């Protein structure tokens, strides 16, 4: 997901502006749906929501627009259990042997004969939560097991929280409402208001441990690998209680990252750290936010956002619709140098030609160079010390950069990687004349619609994830609900689309209508005022009661 | 009863729901959503109820790409009656009303559906929903940043035997 909030110091009109570009599945339980909700006099909000929720999840109102992105904070902890040496179904806390709880569930299964059979399954639970097994990493043997405590199991506040957000007036009010309730499960919140405030909040439900406890309570080897793992044999490693937290054992709102500015804030699923590089967010718990290298989507955004020039709505729109493969900026110049250095090699000819002719985009008309670049990058990712300039904490926006072609070892391995990538592309069906939009599609009935965009890991802001299905790459997730909001005098101006269309049902008039528009990158008005709604020549109305 | 909504749809089938209270508002939402996505909600509710294997057998998967039986075990564990009731008891009157209205509006559409925009008409899993079903969906989403990512791992957790 991407989000950019622009404030009065940087917007072309001196007001607030928000780009909402969540990246989510194109099917299933997290498929966004647009709606506008009004209880005249006290609620008036429009945006998109997840299936089954009677609230707007990402949206806007008279003076406010807000969106979300998945955060890097931990929303659970694993607990390594020290098992009772006499009994692997018992575990030690402060040297005392406790029994695991056994909770049985029964499931009905429809068989080959069409009849139902009952299957009973035992779920083992500790004081922390259920046990979990990852064969070969988190086993349950005679020495140890792992339990999982999910902080959001106790978050009964989630629906109240979005309904409260739906009622928020401005950025200050939004912040109060989110900090008060702490019902946001696992996302950041970014927002802008008419007055020109830009807000970032890493305000979610996060397990709390006091600073002093972390060194002895963490499992060093597992934390090093990014897993929130704690010592489950010591009662002192229970989540800490703070009276200020809305829920026992979660981090109080005062200790979670918030940035309130008048220039910009952004996030593309990295930590709070470089939300705005002019004001780095630092000194938080490792469970909350760490100073880790930013992904290419954020690096791209920051390359467009930093500086003095006013940001227009069009600027933010085009950051999505350009389909720029930003990872190519770090790698492709040197790759092309290697290409020119090896013109005699027939195993590289097709790859090097395609890469040279490539517009560095994931547009419908982008050449096969994108496909070659993808397969190369997948192998490049696996190489050791191949960056000319490795990541520099002092230069977190401009590193890593370039290929260490200096090194004979790197040059060899990079050439081999390109050779291997070229072989894979050519082993596939795709002729070199084929363009990206000939490959990446979304199926609608028996037909296909070409879809622009590419994987977020390649730095395409318009992130689209696809899988091979039949002869094409079938879109599974990515750019979904798009909302670009500004605040001119008359009322909020919202522009966007729902990429996969309103209805998942092939019979619906609204099964592929916006998908055709997404293919052509033609965003539309999201009508909010009664004037806008009434101006729509497709307007239909139904009143219902029972 | 006490359920009433006014719905306007603009281009692309975007609903604009107007009502005097949360019950009415939910009524309009559930109805409009069902018009577009009744089958999708029905399927995800079967998932969140832990009933995939019951309707579809053990060879299929959920839309989260989990095997039906492990998925069912996970959701039966997650959405036990005591968990749903505690969750409900903790809801504000406004949220309860939104959910009550949503269920009623979805069900209203189902009563009237003739297949115009509903491809799964006549399937046994397309059926009236309850507020508990909406709680099941909510809880499923709630844990997507936590224990939901360990659904297979939870199902796989069994104590060791006598092995060397
Ligand atoms: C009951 C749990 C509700 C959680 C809703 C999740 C918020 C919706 C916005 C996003 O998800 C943004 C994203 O896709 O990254």
């Amino acid at each position: 997901s991407n989000a950019i909030a622009v404030g009065s110091e940087r917007s072309a009109d001196g007001k607030g502006m928000l780009l909402a570009n969540p990246h989510f599945p194109w099917n299933g339980a997290m498929r966004f749906y647009q709606m506008h909700l009004t209880i005249p006099g006290r609620l008036d909000v429009m945006g998109a929501s997840l299936p089954g929720l009677p609230v707007v999840n990402i949206g806007f109102s008279r003076h406010l627009a807000w969106t979300h992105t998945v955060d890097t904070s931990s929303h659970f902890t694993l607990y390594r259990l020290a098992l009772d040496p006499k009994d692997p179904r018992r575990y030690l806390v402060d040297g005392r042997s406790l029994p695991l709880e056994e909770k049985s569930v029964a499931i009905e299964v429809r068989g080959a004969d069409g009849k139902l059979s009952r299957v009973e399954h035992k779920v083992y639970q500790s004081i922390y939560g259920p046990l979990v097994v990852w064969p070969g990493k988190l086993d349950w043997n005679r020495s140890e097991a792992y339990a999982l405590r999910d902080a959001n199991l106790e978050n009964t506040r989630v629906l109240q929280q979005w309904y409260s957000i739906n009622q928020a007036s401005d950025v200050a009010d939004l912040r109060r409402r989110v900090e008060a309730l702490q019902g946001i499960p696992w996302v950041n919140t970014l927002a802008a208001d008419e007055q020109g405030n830009a807000l970032y909040m890493n305000q979610s439900v996060v397990p709390y441990l006091k600073p002093e406890l972390i060194p002895a309570c963490a499992i060093p080897q597992l934390v090093a690998e990014g897993l929130p793992a704690l010592q489950g044999q010591d009662s002192r490693c229970a989540w800490s209680r703070d009276p200020a937290a809305a829920q026992a054992g979660i981090t109080p709102a005062a200790q979670l990252p918030v940035l309130l500015r008048r220039d910009f804030v952004q996030n593309s699923n990295d930590s709070a750290w470089l939300t705005n590089p002019a004001s780095p967010l630092q000194g938080f718990s490792p469970l909350v936010s760490q100073e880790k290298p930013i992904g290419p989507r954020a690096r791209y955004a920051l390359s467009r956002l930093q500086g003095k020039q006013p940001l227009e709505a069009k600027t933010l729109e085009e950051m999505v619709t350009a389909n720029h493969v930003f990872s190519a900026d770090q790698v492709l110049p040197d790759l092309l140098r290697l290409c020119r250095d090896n013109q005699g090699e027939k195993s590289l000819a097709r790859a090097c030609a395609a890469l040279a002719q490539w517009d560095r985009g994931a547009n419908l008309d982008s050449g096969s160079g994108f496909v070659y670049f993808q397969r190369f990058m997948q192998r490049f990712a696996e190489l050791d010390g191949a960056w000319k300039e490795p990541f520099d904490a002092q230069r977190p926006l401009d590193t890593p950069q370039g290929i260490a072609l200096d090194r004979p070892q790197v040059a060899t391995q990079v050439r081999q990687a390109l050779a291997d990538a070229a072989a894979e592309v050519e082993k596939s069906g795709i002729p070199d004349g084929a363009r990206w939009g000939d490959l990446q599609v979304s199926t609608r009935g028996q037909e296909r619609i070409a879809i622009p965009g590419g994987d977020g890991h390649f730095g395409v802001y318009n992130a689209i994830q696809s899988v091979r299905k039949g002869d094409h790459l079938e879109v599974v997730g990515g750019t979904s609900y798009i909302q670009l909001v500004t605040f001119p005098e008359e009322g909020p101006k919202a522009r966007g689309l729902l990429a996969f269309s309103q209805s998942s049902d092939p019979r619906s008039p609204h099964y592929r209508d916006q998908t055709e528009l997404f293919s052509r990158q033609q965003w539309q008005t999201l009508p909010f005022s009664d004037r806008q709604i009434d101006a729509d020549p497709q307007l239909q109305r139904l009143s219902i009661r029972e | 009863t006490g359920l009433a909504a006014d719905i306007r749809w603009t281009a692309y089938g975007v609903p604009h729901i107007r009502a005097k209270d949360e019950r009415g508002l939910g009524y309009g939402i559930g109805y409009a959503y069902a018009r577009d996505n009744a089958c999708l909600l029905a399927e995800e509710i079967v998932t969140a109820r832990g009933e995939r294997a019951r309707y579809f057998g053990s060879e299929g998967k959920s839309s989260a790409e989990l095997d039906n039986l492990p998925s069912d075990i996970f959701y039966a564990w997650l959405n036990q009656p005591e968990a749903l009731q505690a969750f409900w008891q903790a809801q504000t009157p406004a949220v309860r009303q939104l959910l009550e209205g949503y269920a009623a509006g979805f069900n209203r559409f189902l009563r009237e559906a003739d297949g115009k925009t509903t491809s799964c008409l006549g399937q046994p899993w397309l059926r009236a929903i309850a507020t508990d079903d909406l709680l099941r969906l909510t809880r499923r989403l709630l844990v997507e940043g936590g224990v939901g990512q360990f659904a297979d791992a939870l199902v796989a957790a069994a104590p060791p035997g006598a092995e060397k």
